[PDB]
RNA sequence: UAUGGAUUCUUCACGGUAACGUAACUGAAUGUGGAGACGUCGGCGCGAGCCCUGGGAGGAGUUAUCUUUUCUUCUUAACAGCUUAUCACCCCGGAAUUGGUUUAUCCGGAGAUGGGGUCUUAUGGCUGGAAGAGGCCAGCACCUUUGCUGGCUCCGGUGCGCUUGUGACGGCCCGUGAAAAUCCACAGGAAGGAAUAGUUUUCAUGCCAGGUCGUACUGAUAACCGCAGCAGGUCUCCAAGGUGAACAGCCUCUAGUUGAUAGAAUAAUGUAGAUAAGGGAAGUCGGCAAAAUAGAUCCGUAACUUCGGGAUAAGGAUUGGCUCUAAGGGUCGGGUACGAUCAACUUAGAACUGGUACGGACAAGGGGAAUCUGACUGUCUAAUUAAAACAUAGCAUUGCGAUGGUCAGAAAGUGAUGUUGACGCAAUG
RNA sequence: CAAAUGAGAACUUUGAAGACUGAAGUGGGGAAAGGUUCCACGUCAACAGCAGUUGGACGUGGGUUAGUCGAUCCUAAGAG
RNA sequence: GGUGAACUAUGCCUGAAUAGGGUGAAGCCAGAGGAAACUCUGGUGGAGGCUCGUAGCGGUUCUGACGUGCAAAUCGAUCGU
């Protein structure tokens, strides 16, 4: 009813490869979270916090790993750094951006 | 057919055994005029129709 | 292929004189959303049937594995 | 070479069609050597033989 | 074939008013009864799978822009227990102010309604089988027929949906839609049976064995037959999305194939497919061939008729897209006349809009007035005749009462009709 | 279209593209029939009405595992 | 004197197959008119060797293709059911 689902996104590999901008990534996520069909309505429901190596998104409204991956891949396509980043989940809701 | 009888299967086995070419050494045997198997069979050419 | 209900039934089955192998399977199921518990399945293999006893109490399962005779072949996996 | 056997084996091993089985052109020699189901499974794991994705049939217009 | 269980000094069990229940709970001769065991069609109900769909957990695609997006995995066998049923049946009771009730009108003083129960287990649910399996993901030692470790595999919804199975029903017949093996049960009561032990192997557990032959593959525009790797013929099961009434017609997923000698050019004449000014059958044996018609909704529909039809008669109008409007349901109730979740596809209406187009491809009747003929449905000259020919129901005639009629056989202690009997069989028109 | 194989490639293999069958299928299986056509290796003199390195061809071999699926048992029209 | 019902004709036995529409029979329910007799209306239901039309079965016309054919009878359209 009011549980706070958390979503970890490791950004360590691209941020230490120095081709990523996790600050702008978190900005894109927070400005493009769609709640009730419109962006900008994060009424203290979906909150994005960044430390430079992990992006944590805490949600009470409708959020999903599918949406997180879809937005992340949209950002990767916009920054044309696909074939370089893969959004992959290690365990439940603790995804990671892999370079190799 | 898949569901055969043992009589039909025995005839099949005999036909498969008989269908082989001449051993090479009968040709070298003396006073021999046999050059090949003249009773050779192919499943499309001639049906044994048993 | 047959459930067991009571520990007495399990005990008569294990002394049935034709069972020699027990398999202990651990299932990490959920009873409530925030309480994933450890379920233990004691499988006694009779000649005709495979009897299985479900135990949701870890203490009960430990006392069961300790109380079964050491001559019978127990296989935990 | 002649990888008809390997294509049929890969389809039968990975449970998809020969229309989905992809065989690496650069690994023709290795695929040809691979003549058993065990070797076809080894190549599939190794990445020489890959299942092609199912061709898309969207239901967006229907929806 | 022993053990446990049940039964036994009330010898072969108890419980329930009853339908009946349970772990068992003797049962010969003989008899009897069930299952085996049965058509077809129609709607209705239920279930299985599939289809559709919401959330969530992975993977892939698209990302000039848009899309909490598109595709994709999220599975649970035989078998064992508990539970689960329309129908049926039992107990109490005693009904007109007749009530109950199906989509379908049947059922009740031969006992309805109502209350309470019993059974079949189709079928579903839970657990075991069983997550250990399968599946979807991520990572490890650097050529080498090598594995290992981590997660996840979850919770729902919907319907005149498709197909299949089942159920309770209803229609049809001068047609009423196999047999046997086999298995069980009942009636009866032969025979036998006590006590440190008898019986029960229809209760549970336990021991042993299960032979012979087939099994590969095609099953067809290349594995069969047609002289062949022949455009022919040859029985059947499963059956996704959209359009649409629709397993045709068109397009697409899974799966499969890309096979049919090729290259160049584009004369006549051909084969197949089209179009055409004005006329509109003048062509021709003859409208042959083609064209026009065509779906759906609404209106309207003649002569004649065996009252059933004719009839889609004939003949008219409409049809898109977008924005709306309205109607049509299920489940949850009552101080101390009415409310909320749950978005399901049908119908009707109104503006607005456009090169007046809109069943926009596909699909898809031409119609009318008569004459001859056969009533109709049906059948035949495989490979030149599908007809008015044959058949048909209807009508009429004929023979025959069994030691018989009609027919068969060389004969027969032989046959068909005939498992028959004049409302029949046989023979004709 | 391009690689590979090959003396030789319109026809073989692989990859890419374009297509078709479109679930009373050109899909998955069976019945009759066939009889080894199945599968692998080698190979192209003949055969596949062009070609062929390919093949249902040629040569050599491998392959069909049942108490539970059938037959086997029953009876039908009938035969005897 | 023998051999054929593997094609086909007919009977029997035992199996199997057959979208979606149109029409709308009996049976049944409600209503209206009428003094009555009765008549009429709206539903329901789902009959038929009924009908349009797939699969199937057949084979009308083109007197089309072909006619030293794919084929000793097929192919295409159009058709019957």
């Amino acid at each position: 009813q009011k549980i706070a689902k958390t979503f970890t996104v490791d950004v360590s590999s691209p941020t230490e490869n120095g081709v990523f901008d996790p600050a702008s990534y978190a900005k894109y996520l927070i400005d493009h979270i769609k709640v009730e069909g419109a962006v900008g309505n994060l009424g203290n429901a979906v909150t994005v916090t960044e430390d430079g190596t992990v992006v944590t998104v805490v949600s009470t409204a409708k959020f999903s790993g599918k949406y997180l991956k879809y937005l992340t891949k949209k950002y990767l396509k916009k920054n044309q750094l696909r074939d370089w980043i893969r959004f992959v989940s290690t365990k439940t809701n603790e995804y990671r951006l892999a370079f190799y | 057919a898949a569901q055969k009888s043992f009589r039909i299967k025995q005839k099949m086995a005999k036909a498969k055994k008989q269908n082989r070419p001449l051993p090479q050494w009968i040709r070298l045997r003396t006073n021999n005029t046999i050059r090949y198997n003249a009773k050779r069979r192919n499943w499309r050419r001639t049906k044994m129709n048993i | 292929a047959r459930e067991i209900t009571d520990i007495k039934q399990f005990l008569e089955l294990t002394r049935r004189a034709d069972v020699k192998t027990a398999t202990v399977k651990i299932n990490k199921k959920l009873n409530k959303a925030g309480k994933p518990f450890r379920q233990t399945k004691f499988k006694v293999r009779g000649s005709s049937s495979l009897y299985t006893l479900v135990i949701n109490d870890a203490g009960k399962a430990k006392k069961l594995i300790q109380s079964l005779p050491p001559t019978l072949k127990v296989n935990r996996l | 070479a002649n990888l008809r056997t390997q294509k049929r084996l890969a389809a039968s091993v990975v449970g998809v069609g020969k229309r989905k089985v992809w065989l690496d052109p650069n690994e023709t020699s290795e695929i040809a050597q691979a003549n058993s189901r065990n070797a076809i499974r080894k190549l599939v794991k190794n990445g020489t033989i890959v299942k092609k994705a199912v061709t898309v049939h969207s239901k967006s217009r229907t929806r």
